[PDB]
């Protein structure tokens, strides 16, 4: 995983060097941002059933095909349905995982990862999910400085899918 | 290549014994190969005591390590990446990576290609990777086997192209690699897609002239004209170094001629009056 | 790799002196206008890939010979690299204005590129327009204030304008 | 050279990624360190008399003998202690150096590559500079959490020397 | 890595004939003087350390501008390039006396130094000064008779002054 | 270790060849050599107690300070100056270990291996022992040709110590 | 690798003490024995590809078997193999004839032979039963005077014949 | 080229370090050989034409059907006849060559690289040139320690024939 923490540390280790001046201004600077993002991690979690019910609905009125064409892939069953608030489920603890952990290691080791290899196989759209995640950026109601800590892992997801 | 071999630089890598590994320990000959891998992986640069990886040598000295091992590890270490990374070119980074983990230099632009999608969709140290994992490393080198210089015998499957690519790499034993007049920019990005092999020079003293290289938009080197001359033998000189008379007489030094064969004669007479000197004539 | 501080740092050691003050005093403004220099840089990459499509689309229509057979963007694989490409400008370039300074963009991206295309027979030209489209719809992506504090940053965007003014004249 | 925040940009050049979340945090950790540690460059430079004055005279009576050997290595002669101010006089430069690049980056690059290399050579003793240096960590005169930043990269340097 | 045996062995092999009578009457006088070669070559690696940084101080006064800042051999990882160095000239100067030809001396030390500084920034003087300050103490250095037996060997000591001057003359 | 002998072994090794002409000329080169070496050993193993006790008053007068500063590093208490006819008595053994070997072997792997690694640490200064080693080359009491080749190792080590 | 010396080195490195005045006159006597140890190495190098194809046949004919079809030296390419690994003894043999030790035989030639055959399927007995037909033969071709000066070695032959039957049960 | 002297000097090239006592051993080794060897060259350069005729008869007696057979290969023609002349003429040079060379070079950089890999081509036995040195092992005519040293060139060629 990866972390500003761990990116001094894994950068200090190449080298054999001791933690010197270089490696440690970059622990603060994940300290004092924290401050602004645990409470960003807190307006997500706490308004966890909005979300995935909100994007989950958005995905079928921007995509009105979804809902009706017969397939696996598509969301016309209830099995379906039942993976829809499963997967957009799953995007939003990796965003308050990589809140928390401060970085994109989480993002990294869990999501996106072979996101792209999957998607051409199951035929999983993913523009489908750009449109589940550009409702959440716009209705996550969270505010200020700590907000656009929010904002970045979810554009930083956006441009991973795409 | 002997009495090549002198002129070009390359009499000690010719009679060079592998240094391998015997699977026994001994300080000396781990030594040894210690001094053999930061050789020809950093272009005989020298290492400093802060510079000298004391922590890659312990892991050397127990059985389960391999020079194999070891080379993946001299290479993504931010040491090698400090002299030749940052300082350079990304194609010349390609190029120059055959030069060190595989010994030979680029073959053709393909293989190039295929080294920059590798790059962007899993990173450098993924790259240093793949050119360590190939199967012309293992076939020449094992895990217990520095890489030595392969560019001069036929190591077949060879293209000659890629013979000359070679001596346009390092100029003799004694050269950084860094240390060459263009040390920042590729030498051959512009050879491996005009796809055409320039001209072998030859390092300084043993050759009387080592400043020649190929310009940008230079005379072609097989040619069509009868050029006067009646008998058609044509011959292509080229001049590496000319301070003759000054600010409109020469406006570009370094230029190549291109003079047919009764005329060579008294061609060669000119040039030696201008302080020229001539690298290579090349009948076409 | 340089930064600004560097740049002062080996230009300062040039001259074998002590650092002045009013070097100190110029730094110091750095450390002031450095939270702005992280606003833009962060808006830029959260873009990158909108902005990636979108500068092709508009290079693709005014110049349609390219994807038409025939020209060097034509097939698909050519195309991926040179839609691949893109970002590697933008790669560079919001390196150099989280550095401050123009090291970085011309050793890596501005050194080898005018060199290039000749063996490659990609037109310069070309690629120019590619990058001067990027240039108004970064400083544009950068400018508008959503759900940010109001600040002046004119003096800063302006180096962002160079950067890609200074990508766009090295090659074509 | 090592400043975090080229530490950021090599970083995430090797994976051949944009700059993240990850690289970004550690840019404002050395932007706010600067404010503490300019300061702490102006300590220095103002009193840059004074130290090279007290740590050249402070090394004579560590050591009385470096001023009676004969011997080029040693401060018998003028030329030796003309030699000997501009020695520490090119190590303050360093840490003023190191102070406002905010990393080891100037240590590294232009005082400890090959200082023990040297050293063997010319028979200058370390513990000749460490002395030096520990007179300069003492009367420096710095107070707060500017001198704080301005004592490690002395102690950097020498854990160096030894 | 050439002999004074395979210098005529070699040049024998070109012409393609035995080796003549009086090859061999020379190649025995080599055989003669051939202790004598190793009492020069054992004075010199005894001295090289001490001859290293007394041909250093010797060069460093003459021309201040060197580790004065700004010069090519100011900070202290240059200064231990030319230091590390200083030794590689007498690394393959001793080898040619030991060899009694200067093909070895030619082909590492000598092939590429007038080439590698141009690229590097290093002056000609600084090299050309430093191994000319090593000849005229390397040669005083076996000539004094301290506890050996008195012998001639200014017909062999001329070989290393033309080694030196050989290493000299091709870079400056 | 590094002995001629071997050293024609270990380079027919690695050609992976018999031992030819040329390997076995490096072996009568050592061994007539060791009639002018052997008895160049009996000489020092003969005065052992001479030059460890004639060594260590040589450095206590050619350095004064050495036995008046206070240090463990220094010669000043009593278990100092025990520590200091272990050093010098330790270099005796090596020099009539590699005299008796032939080769620069013993001093390569038991003497000066990470010997300039190990004084930067104890602030132990190489010119030291080479007044130390400087007595013992002027009181060896040695004479003849096979004196000469002993003094070689001497040499040896003092270009090895700077 | 190791020596007779560095052995008397090696164990007096241990116990820490000056080389003894008995072991310097041990050692005397190997100076005096040392030409006879070149007699010896020297001629069976110039009787290497002489007793490799003998010691070969007298072991094929007296196990037929190996030649055969089903054995392992059956093939060419193995047979080619198995020739070589001959020399290889020898190759380290007069390694440690010209050694005095057995060092150098032990951790190349000793070390994994053994082990490796378990999985190779060659048989041990038979490779040891080669290399003892060696033995025989490589004692007396050192062992005739024809143009050499008459002298005494067999405390010597007896260490050359201690080094195949080392080299022989390790195995077997 | 291979010689005990450069045999010494590329040895100490790779370690990157000074001549010491181990490489110079291995000099006069090579000297005080050349004394038993030069005299074994000046035996073979003074019978140059006794042993080029005697061993070419002594072929032709060994292997009668090489002088009646009809082919280019062998020596039933006249222009085999002076090209067996030149090929044992071209045999002697090279053991005087590596007589006085002191070493194996000349035997490894003139004959025997690739004299395995022609005599496939052209059908060359190499039991004709095996018979044909052993004629002038035989009937050189050098006696004494000289003798000894040119017996082991001419059996070292013949081991690189077989
Ligand atoms: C894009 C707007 C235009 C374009 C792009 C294009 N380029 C190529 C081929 C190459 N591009 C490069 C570029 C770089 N290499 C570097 O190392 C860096 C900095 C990190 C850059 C920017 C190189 C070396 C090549 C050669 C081959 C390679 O991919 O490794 C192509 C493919 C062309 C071909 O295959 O012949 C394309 C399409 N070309 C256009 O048409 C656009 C105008
Ligand atoms: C100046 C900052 C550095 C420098 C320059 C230098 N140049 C020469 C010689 C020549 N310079 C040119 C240049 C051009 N000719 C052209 O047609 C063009 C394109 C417009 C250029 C740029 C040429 C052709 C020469 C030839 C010699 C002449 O003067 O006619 C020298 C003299 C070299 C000599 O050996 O005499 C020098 C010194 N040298 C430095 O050190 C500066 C850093
Ligand atoms: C922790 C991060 C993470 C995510 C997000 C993830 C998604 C993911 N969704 C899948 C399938 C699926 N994904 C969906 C979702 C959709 N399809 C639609 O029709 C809608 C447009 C859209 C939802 C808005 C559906 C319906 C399936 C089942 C498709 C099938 O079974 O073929 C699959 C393959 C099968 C599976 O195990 O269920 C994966 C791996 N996996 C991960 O590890
Ligand atoms: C044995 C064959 C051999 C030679 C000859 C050799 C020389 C050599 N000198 C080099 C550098 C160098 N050489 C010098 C030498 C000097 N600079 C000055 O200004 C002084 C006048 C002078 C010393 C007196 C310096 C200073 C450098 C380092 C330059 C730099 O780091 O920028 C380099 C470049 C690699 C490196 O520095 O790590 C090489 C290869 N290398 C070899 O393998
Ligand atoms: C020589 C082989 C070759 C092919 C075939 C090829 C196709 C290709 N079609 C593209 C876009 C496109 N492809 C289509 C085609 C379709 N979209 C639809 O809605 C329909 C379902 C479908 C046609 C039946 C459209 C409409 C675009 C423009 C989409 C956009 O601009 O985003 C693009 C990216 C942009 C471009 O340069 O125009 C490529 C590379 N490229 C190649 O080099
Ligand atoms: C690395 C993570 C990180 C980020 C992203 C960051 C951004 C950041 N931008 C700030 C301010 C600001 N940022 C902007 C930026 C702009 N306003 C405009 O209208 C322009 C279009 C645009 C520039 C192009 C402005 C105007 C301010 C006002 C406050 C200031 O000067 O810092 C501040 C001041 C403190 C605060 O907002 O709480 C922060 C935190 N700080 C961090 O620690
Ligand atoms: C930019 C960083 C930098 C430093 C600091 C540096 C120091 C440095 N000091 C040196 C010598 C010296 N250094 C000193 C200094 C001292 N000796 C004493 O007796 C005192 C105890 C002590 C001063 C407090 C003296 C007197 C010399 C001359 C010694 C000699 O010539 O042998 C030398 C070797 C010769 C030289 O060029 O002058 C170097 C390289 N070099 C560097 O590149
Ligand atoms: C200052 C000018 C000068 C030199 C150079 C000199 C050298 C010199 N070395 C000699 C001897 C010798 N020199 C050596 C040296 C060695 N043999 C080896 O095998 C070792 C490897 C090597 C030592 C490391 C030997 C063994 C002798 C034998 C004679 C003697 O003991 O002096 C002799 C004795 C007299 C003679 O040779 O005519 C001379 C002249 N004499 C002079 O007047
Ligand atoms: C499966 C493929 C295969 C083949 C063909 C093969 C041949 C082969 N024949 C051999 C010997 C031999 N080959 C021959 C055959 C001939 N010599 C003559 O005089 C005739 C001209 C000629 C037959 C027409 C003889 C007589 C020997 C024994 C020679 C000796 O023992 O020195 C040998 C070496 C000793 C041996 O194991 O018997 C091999 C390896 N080996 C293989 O693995
Ligand atoms: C220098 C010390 C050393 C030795 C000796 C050595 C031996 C060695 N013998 C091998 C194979 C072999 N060796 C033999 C030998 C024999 N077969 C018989 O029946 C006979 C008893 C015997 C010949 C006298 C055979 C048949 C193989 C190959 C077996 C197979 O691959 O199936 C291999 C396998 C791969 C390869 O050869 O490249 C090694 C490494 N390696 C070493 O480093
Ligand atoms: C059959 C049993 C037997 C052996 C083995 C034997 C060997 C033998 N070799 C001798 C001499 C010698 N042997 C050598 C051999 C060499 N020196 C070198 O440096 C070369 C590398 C090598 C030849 C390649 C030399 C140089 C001598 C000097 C004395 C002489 O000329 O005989 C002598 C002379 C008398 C003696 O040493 O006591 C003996 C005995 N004598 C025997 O009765
Ligand atoms: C410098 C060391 C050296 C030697 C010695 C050498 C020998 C040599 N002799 C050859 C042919 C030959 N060798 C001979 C010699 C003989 N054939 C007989 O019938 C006689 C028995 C015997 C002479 C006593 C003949 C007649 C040819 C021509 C055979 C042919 O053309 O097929 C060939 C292949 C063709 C050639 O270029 O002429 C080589 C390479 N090459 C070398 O580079």
């Amino acid at each position: 995983v990866k972390t500003p923490i761990t990116e001094a540390i894994a950068a200090a280790d190449t080298q054999g060097r001791f933690l010197g001046n270089t490696e440690l201004q970059s622990a603060r600077g994940r300290y004092e941002r924290a401050a602004a993002s645990l409470e960003a991690a807190r307006g997500l979690t706490s308004n966890a059933q909005r979300l995935i019910d909100g994007a989950t609905q958005a995905v079928y009125q921007k995509f009105p095909y979804t809902t009706q064409t017969p397939g696996p892939q598509f969301a016309a069953d209830s099995r379906g349905k039942s993976k829809c608030a499963r997967d957009v489920g799953h995007y939003l603890r990796i965003i308050t995982y990589s809140l928390v952990a401060g970085g994109t290691g989480p993002l990294d080791e869990y999501l996106i990862a072979g996101l792209a290899e999957i998607n051409s196989t199951f035929d999983l759209s993913p523009s489908w999910y750009v449109e589940a995640l550009k409702h959440i950026k716009a209705n996550h109601g969270l505010s200020g400085q700590a907000a656009n800590e929010a904002n970045t892992y979810i554009d930083y997801a956006i441009n991973a899918l795409s | 290549i002997t009495t090549a071999a002198s002129r070009l630089g390359t009499e000690p890598f010719s009679d060079a014994p592998k240094v391998e590994l015997r699977p026994k320990a001994s300080r000396e000959e781990v030594e040894s190969v210690i001094r053999a891998v930061y050789r020809h992986v950093l272009g005989n640069d020298y290492i400093l005591a802060s510079e000298r990886l004391v922590s890659a040598e312990s892991l050397l000295r127990d059985g389960n390590l391999t020079v194999r091992e070891f080379v993946r590890s001299v290479a993504k270490s931010e040491l090698y990446k400090k002299k030749f990374f940052y300082n350079s070119f990304q194609t010349r980074l390609i190029e120059l990576n055959y030069k060190h983990l595989l010994g030979r230099a680029p073959y053709d632009e393909s293989e190039v290609v295929y080294h920059l999608d590798l790059y962007q969709n899993k990173g450098y140290d993924a790259e240093i990777d793949s050119y360590i994992d190939s199967w012309e490393y293992q076939s020449n080198f094992g895990d217990n086997v520095v890489p030595y210089y392969r560019g001069f015998e036929t190591q077949v499957g060879q293209k000659t192209a890629g013979f000359n690519r070679i001596f346009r790499l390092y100029r003799g034993y004694a050269n950084s690699d860094r240390a060459q007049v263009e040390g920042t920019k590729s030498r051959l990005a512009r050879e491996l897609a005009s796809n055409k092999a320039s001209t072998i020079v030859g390092p300084s003293g043993t050759n009387d002239s080592w400043g020649f290289r190929a310009s940008a938009d230079v005379a072609p080197k097989k040619n069509l004209g009868n050029a006067v001359g009646e008998g058609d033998r044509v011959y292509r000189l080229e001049v590496t170094g000319i301070r003759s008379p000054g600010y409109p007489s020469v406006r570009r030094s370094s230029t190549v001629f291109i003079v047919p064969y009764e005329r060579l004669s008294d061609k060669i007479q000119q040039v030696h009056k201008q302080g020229g000197k001539i690298v290579s004539v090349t009948s076409a | 790799t340089l930064d600004v501080f560097t740049k002062v740092v080996s230009q300062a050691d040039s001259r074998g002196e002590f650092l002045s003050n009013e070097q100190l005093d110029a730094l110091a403004n750095v450390v002031k206008e450095g939270n702005k220099r992280l606003d833009v840089v962060n808006r830029i990459t959260s873009n990158a890939s909108a902005i990636v499509t979108n500068a092709a689309r508009a290079l693709f229509e005014e110049q349609p010979q390219l994807i038409a057979p025939g020209g060097n963007a034509y097939t698909n694989r050519r195309m991926a690299a040179c839609l691949r490409d893109m970002e590697i400008i933008l790669r560079y370039v919001t390196y150099a204005i989280l550095a401050g300074d123009a090291s970085v963009l011309d050793d890596r991206c501005l050194n080898g590129l005018r060199e290039t295309y000749q063996a490659l027979g990609t037109p310069g030209s070309s690629v120019a327009v590619g990058v001067q489209k990027m240039k108004d719809a970064a400083v544009g992506i950068a400018n508008d204030p959503n759900g940010i504090t109001k600040g002046d940053c004119s003096q800063l965007i302006s180096e962002v304008a160079s950067y890609f003014d200074r990508a766009a004249a090295a090659v074509g």
